[PDB]
């Protein structure tokens, strides 16, 4: 079984970004501004067993909006998304759930604050109030550190399943292959590597 | 595929063919999902696709379908309405209504597709944004009267006039002009006794159903607004607090009322009114004593175990009771029969304190706030709560946070390891904590005390030992420092460092030892008064954290570290005097010593030791004894930059080595360290190293451009290039963070600032783009900031060399190169400021790159960019302003003006820069009150384009009309002249002018607007 | 879990990238612990690598003998190498990797005993 989750949030505020870290592990620095919504399934594993959630990473620029609130329709659940380094972009959370809880009535909601790895936080903490009497669940996150990132999902994950002490438990890992490269392909992959070693790892400052 | 079907709008529309798209849409997954997405949207988007709602409302089996339907109506309606021919305008709200009276009459339809039903409740309620009352006066009337008819259509009436309300009151702030939301505010206002009416009988006649549901939600939003005597005049208060308090579905709702019914304009002299406000928290309290738990009763497992809506009961029970008694405590604390309703309520509050929630914590933490704050000032208060606020000390030194200091905490194996990161979100919450705390100490300092030692011997005899308790108990003890008297605080902070060592010496093992060292440090680092009066123990201290220093546990060696600074930033002065039985300041043996302690240290502990030293050192006020403590501490950094000087020297080729180069950083940094704290008193210092320091600068300069020239771009990726540019950039670093500091200006100009500008200048402008550095932007910001008015041909060549190649850089996209992008307009700003001359300067050809790259900045969403971008441009027009009437100021204004209010205009009005309207708006207006004022002197218009002797308002106007006509061709002439009537004339107030600009906003967005709006005052 | 008939031979923190060549740019796949794994049974050594937080695996192979390890241009304390076999993401499939670790040294460790590891799987 599965949940459908919506994602809302004013553009740039790193919905997109967020996701694709939880899917793939990356971290994107293009902002690409998503078209209408893109429909992702992500699935966790809990001692409760799996848990999948299908993403509906939504636009927040007014000109791709597309169905705007229609994508809302049967969420189970959602996330709303700011950037605690623009001011506007929190004053429009209200906007967001207004438009997020006429379509979906009774749905748990993490609401996010982003992009705390910045140095010049504009959003302070105090600060962030709206949720407390629209029961939102509140976290800081950065998808840039990944402080946080798995928070959202661990929250919405124990309230759709209706057990408090859920946990993300270790994937089995089974054992793996043992192939032998294709004669036929050596040169090739002799170029491939080259190409891989001569451009450079992104953010070698980094700690890891 | 078949699906683009719907898209031929020459045919007539495939109903099913639409349901099929719709459902591979919301139910479908993969490629067929996403196409499906893409024509929905296609649809959605065709201007004449509102003309198929009512066929797809009349035919479609799929309410998602019909969904989709309203939204596109709504659409239409919000923007594009009064372009509408009358009959249309009808058509549509006949069939709107239609449909609502319809899915509520048939019952199944009601129960099961409430969505459906909501959404066209909300597109009723945009009609009624449109056409009510004007063309609408019975709406109201009507809609009380089919109340009685039918319970299904009584019901759904309630959620549209809460949706109305919303809409009118919650949020039109953004969405209306502020004539359009006075006009429906008072409409609303105006029949709402009537709405009040039919709300307060249904909720008479009816117990728990989803109808006083529904009523209670329209009331929720009714109570950001009405008049208070709609509550306290009625019997409303007692149905409230007792009736619907007591069945769970409109315990929710009603709770929530109660909060904002607390939150209501009330008069304050009436006694009456006060018992009401007394009577409805004394009947809440009771049915939550009496229907939901008692006052005992363990909140902290209720909100753990989380069933049905138990949480969110619990947090809106906390907004209540904390909203409440903020407000009105007062009401219960002198009559004697009120007492306990007082402090029932509070220990509710208590209960709630102790849940696992950190977000609700802050919540109650608030309020605690709130409440102690008041005991501490207002007189005879503090007794009432005595119980209550011994209950609280207990609850906040045991959900103490680790404090940003502490910097080991236990992994998942139950390892106590150095954290990977900063807990960030916890630096406000740990301030919160401490605030409440030092409160309730200075509250009752002898209860305090006794709760910490205690709770301190239980951890000593093993009772009740644990990581979490010592640590919790050691951050509220450490937290708690200045609320006693130096006397109980000595013998307080003496037993808890006997308490402390003792545990120290009886739990082994590393893990052990590393949590109960980290909190001996935070202690003790708390206490610097203490340390202050206790020179043998303070001596002790720092060679006990210099012992730490070579500790294997790297959580423990960087908090000794982070601790010798934090106490020598508050004891230095207890370093560099001579204490008694000492035969020297003690900063002469710590300096002694310095290599064998910070052996073991990595180099930005090192620095930071290094740093923590220059702090001692400035306390030294007779300057030879300064300078000899300095070339001290300097004496390892300065041998081994000696000798790298003489091999470098000799030959360029040693400076490869990447060993070398690690070493050269570090010496770099460590004067950096030391010049961070030392500041103005570092110069001779600085003066030992610059000659050879800036030759270094260019030796590696040159390295890296052969590096670049050999290997291609992919060389500025290197280990070795990136070591070669971190020494030019500690080196700028150096020099920044000195000149930020001096106090003798006229040996920055006189002895630093020429070689400086000889040795960085020409090499930024000289490299590839790839191979510049940001830094040297920086620094020239800070030189320019300091003393840019002392050297104003020194300010025309940074100019020269940074300008125009830094310009090309950045001005291709918004993206590539943002630290250079945000250090270029630092630096133009501080220009523009101190130096404008240097612009004066400039060729024509330049001066209007100057211009291109101010508006190019307020182009940019980056915060850092936009916000310089504009006050340049404000700065600017100021200082052409200044110079008043002479060619400059006119030629300025014949070529400039019209092109910053074009680009003021584009910005505030393409929605995309919305962060910045207030500055938008002050520069819009400036430049606005130039011409009002007649402070330009020529004609800004040309020849015989306008008649001779036209003055520069009415060319103004002319071209702002022009301007909007051509760029907003949906508006009337007369909403374009009569919002610039409005604007000009509010060109001295700037409130009302943005007003004036948000409302034209407003308009922007729709078709129709009334240009009467902008008479609004 | 599938991980209890296994003794770890050497576990350290480090960070996963993945090479994209249409993209032409590292990703990352993931942080953690990586660590070498010897099946007690066949004596054969993988690499396992989870992520932070969510557990995830973010690499699964054999350490092959005719793997070999190579520098990035960028870094002095990263390894680059083609794997012809990774199941993280469940089919087996092809991938230039690139690990990089907090120090040279732990990059250096790391190279010893991939190696070591490659010896052990030979037999
Ligand atoms: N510093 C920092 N940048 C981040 C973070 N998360 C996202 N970003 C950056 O913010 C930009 C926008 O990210 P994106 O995910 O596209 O935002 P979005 O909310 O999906 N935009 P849209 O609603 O238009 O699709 C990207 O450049 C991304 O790299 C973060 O945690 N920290
Ligand atoms: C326990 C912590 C520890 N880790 N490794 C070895 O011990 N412990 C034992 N002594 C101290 C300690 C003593 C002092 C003294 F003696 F000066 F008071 C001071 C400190 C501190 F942290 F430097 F203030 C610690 N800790
Ligand atoms: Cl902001
Ligand atoms: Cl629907
Ligand atoms: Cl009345
Ligand atoms: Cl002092
Ligand atoms: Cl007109
Ligand atoms: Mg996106």
């Amino acid at each position: 079984v599965q949940f459908k989750l919506v994602l809302v949030g004013d553009g740039g505020t790193g919905k997109t970004t967020f996701v694709k870290r939880h899917l793939t592990g990356e971290f994107e620095k293009k902002y690409v501004a998503t078209l209408g919504v893109e429909v992702h399934p992500l699935v966790f594993h809990t001692n409760r067993g799996p848990i999948k959630f299908n993403v509906w990473d939504t636009a927040g620029q007014e000109k791709f909006g597309g169905l705007r609130d229609g994508y809302y329709i049967q969420a189970q659940c959602a996330i709303i998304m700011f950037d605690v380094t623009s001011r506007v972009t929190y004053k429009n959370v209200p906007n967001w759930h207004r438009d997020l809880v006429r379509v979906c009535e009774n749905i748990p909601i993490v609401l996010c604050g982003n992009k705390v790895d910045i140095k010049d936080r504009k959003v302070k903490a105090k600060s962030i109030v709206f949720h407390r009497k629209k029961n939102l669940q509140y976290y800081d996150i950065s998808a840039k550190s990944n402080y946080n990132f798995e928070k959202p999902f661990l929250w919405l994950a124990r309230k759709l399943i209706g057990d408090p002490n859920l946990e993300f438990v270790a994937m089995p890992a089974l054992a793996p292959p043992e192939v032998v490269m294709d004669p036929a392909l050596a040169a090739q992959y002799e170029h491939d590597l080259e190409v891989a070693q001569t451009t450079a790892l992104p953010d070698e400052d980094d700690d890891l | 595929g078949a699906m683009e079907g719907i898209l031929d709008f020459s045919n007539d529309l495939d109903i099913a063919l639409l349901d099929q798209v719709v459902s591979t849409f919301y139910q479908g997954s993969g490629v067929q999902q996403k196409q499906a997405q893409e024509i929905l949207t296609k649809f959605q988007d065709n201007p004449d696709a509102w003309q198929k709602a009512d066929q797809i409302l009349q035919f479609s089996t799929n309410p998602q379908s019909k969904f989709i339907a309203l939204s596109i109506l709504d659409k239409l309606i919000t923007r594009k309405w009064k372009l509408l021919p009358n009959d249309h305008r009808i058509g549509i709200r006949n069939f709107v209504v239609g449909m609502i009276i319809s899915m509520c009459q048939d019952d199944e339809v009601f129960k099961t597709q409430k969505n459906l039903i909501n959404k066209s409740d909300l597109t009723l309620v945009q009609i009624l944004k449109q056409e009510w009352p004007q063309n609408w006066p019975e709406f109201i009337p009507e809609l009380i009267g089919s109340s009685s008819s039918s319970v299904n259509v009584c019901e759904n009436n309630m959620i549209v006039l809460k949706l109305l309300s919303e809409e009118v009151f919650d949020f039109s702030a953004e969405q209306m002009t502020q004539a359009k939301a006075l006009h429906l505010k008072n409409s609303m206002s105006k029949e709402f006794e009537q709405i009040f009416k039919l709300c307060f009988q249904v909720l008479e006649q009816g117990s728990s159903s989803s109808l006083i549901v529904a009523t209670l939600e329209s009331l929720l939003r009714y109570l950001h607004w009405i008049p208070y005597r709609y509550i306290y005049e009625t019997n409303i208060l007692e149905l409230l607090s007792t009736k619907f308090m007591t069945s769970p579905d409109t315990r929710a709702i009603t709770l929530k009322c109660l909060t904002e019914v607390s939150n209501l304009k009330i008069p304050q002299d009436n006694d009456l009114i006060k018992r009401q406000t007394v009577l409805f928290f004394q009947n809440t309290l009771q049915q939550i004593a009496t229907s939901v738990m008692p006052v005992t009763a363990d909140l902290k497992a209720t909100y753990a175990n989380a069933n049905g809506n138990d949480q969110s009961f619990l947090q809106d029970l906390a907004m209540f009771l904390t909203t409440y008694l903020a407000r009105n405590r007062a009401l219960l604390e002198s009559d004697e029969s009120l007492r306990e309703l007082l402090l029932n309520a509070h220990q509710y509050l208590i209960q709630l304190s102790k849940i696992e929630e950190r977000e609700l914590f802050k919540t109650t933490l608030d309020y605690w706030h709130n409440l102690v704050a008041d005991l501490f000032y207002e007189p005879l208060k503090k007794h009432i709560y005595e119980e209550i606020c011994s209950q609280l000390r207990l609850v906040i030194i045991e959900n103490m946070v680790r404090p940003e200091e502490v910097l080991v905490v236990e992994n998942d194996e139950g390892e106590i390891v150095r954290e990977f990161v900063k807990e960030s979100d916890t630096i406000q919450l740990y301030k919160s904590e401490r605030e409440v705390l030092v409160y309730l100490t200075h509250l009752n300092v002898i209860d305090t005390e006794e709760i910490m030692i205690s709770k301190l011997a239980r951890q000593i005899d093993g009772s009740e030992w644990s990581w979490h308790n010592i640590n919790t108990l050691s951050w509220a003890i450490g937290s708690i420092s200045g609320t006693m008297s130096e006397d109980t605080e000595k013998r307080f902070v003496v037993t808890v460092i006997k308490d402390l060592l003792d545990l120290c010496v009886k739990k082994r093992g590393k893990d052990n030892k590393a949590v109960v060292a980290s909190d001996i440090m935070y202690v003790v680092g708390q206490y610097p008064r203490f340390l202050k009066a206790h020179w043998n123990f303070l001596r002790t201290v720092i060679l006990k954290l210099f012992e730490f220093m070579h500790e294997t546990h790297e959580g423990v060696q960087d908090m000794a570290c982070d601790t010798f600074i934090k106490i020598v930033q508050k004891c230095k002065y207890h370093f560099v005097i001579q204490q008694p039985r000492e035969s020297e300041p003690f900063i002469q043996t710590i300096i002694r010593d310095i290599q064998k302690t910070t052996a073991d240290l990595q180099p930005q502990q090192v620095h930071t030791f290094y740093k923590a030293c220059g702090i001692i050192i400035s306390e030294e006020r007779s300057v030879a004894e300064r300078n000899r403590l300095l070339s001290d501490l300097m004496q390892l950094p300065n041998m081994a930059w000696d000798t790298i000087v003489e091999q470098s020297t000799a030959n360029p080729t040693l400076l490869l080595d990447s060993e070398t180069v690690k070493i050269i950083a570090n010496i770099i940094k460590t004067n950096v360290a030391v010049c961070t704290s030392m500041g103005a008193d570092f110069y001779p210092q600085l003066g030992h190293i610059y000659y050879n320091m800036l030759q270094l600068y260019r030796a590696v300069s040159s390295m890296i451009s052969a590096q670049v020239a050999a290997e291609g771009l992919i060389a500025t990726k290197t280990p070795k290039v990136r070591g070669l540019r971190t020494i030019k950039k500690e080196i700028l670093k150096l020099v920044e963070t000195y000149i930020s500091k001096a106090r003798n200006l006229d040996d920055v100009v006189k002895v630093l600032v020429e070689p400086l500008l000889n040795a960085v200048l020409e090499d930024y402008m000289n490299n590839v783009p790839d191979a510049r550095d940001a830094e040297v932007l920086n620094c020239m910001t800070t030189v320019v900031e300091k003393v840019g008015h002392m050297i104003p041909q020194g300010v025309i060549l940074i100019l020269q060399s940074v300008f125009e190649c830094t310009l090309d850089m950045i001005n291709k996209d918004f993206t590539e190169y943002p630290e250079h992008r945000v250090e270029f307009y630092k630096l133009l700003k501080v220009i523009n400021e101190k130096s404008f001359a240097a612009f004066l300067e400039l060729p024509p050809a330049a001066f209007k790159l100057f211009v291109d790259a101010i508006c190019w900045a307020f182009k940019h969403n980056n915060r850092d960019v936009e916000v310089n971008g504009l006050q340049i441009a404000l700065d600017l027009v100021k200082n052409i302003e200044r110079m008043g009437n002479v060619p400059f100021a006119n030629e300025f204004h014949k070529n400039y003006f019209f092109i910053f209010v074009s680009e003021t205009f584009f910005v505030l009005t393409d929605s995309d820069h919305k962060s910045g309207f207030s500055k938008q708006a002050l520069l819009l207006m400036k430049l606005i009150s130039l011409v009002y004022d007649n402070k330009i002197s020529v004609p800004l218009y040309q020849e015989a384009e306008v008649p001779q002797g036209t003055s520069n308002q009415v060319y103004l106007s002319q071209y702002l009309a022009n301007m909007l006509s051509n760029a907003f061709p949906h508006l009337t002439s007369e909403q374009i002249a009569s919002f610039l009537s409005a604007l000009t004339k509010q060109c001295k107030d700037l409130v009302v002018f943005k007003g004036t600009l948000r409302d034209f906003l407003v308009q922007i967005k729709e078709v129709g607007g009334d240009p009467t709006d902008y008479l609004f005052a | 879990t599938a991980e209890e008939d296994e003794e770890v031979l050497y576990k350290v923190r480090a960070k996963l990238f993945r090479f994209d060549k249409d993209a032409k740019e590292w990703k990352e796949r993931g942080t953690g612990d990586c660590k070498f794994l010897k099946n007690k049974k066949t004596n054969k050594v993988r690499i396992l690598m989870r992520r932070d937080k969510t557990l995830k695996i973010c690499a699964n192979h054999i350490i092959a003998p005719e793997y070999t390890l190579k520098p990035n241009v960028g870094s002095d304390r990263s390894w680059v190498y083609a794997c012809t076999a990774d199941i993280a993401e469940g089919e087996a499939e092809a991938f230039t990797f690139a690990i990089r670790f907090g120090s040279k040294e732990n990059a250096d460790k790391f190279k010893e005993e991939f190696e070591k590891a490659q010896e052990i799987n030979k037999k």
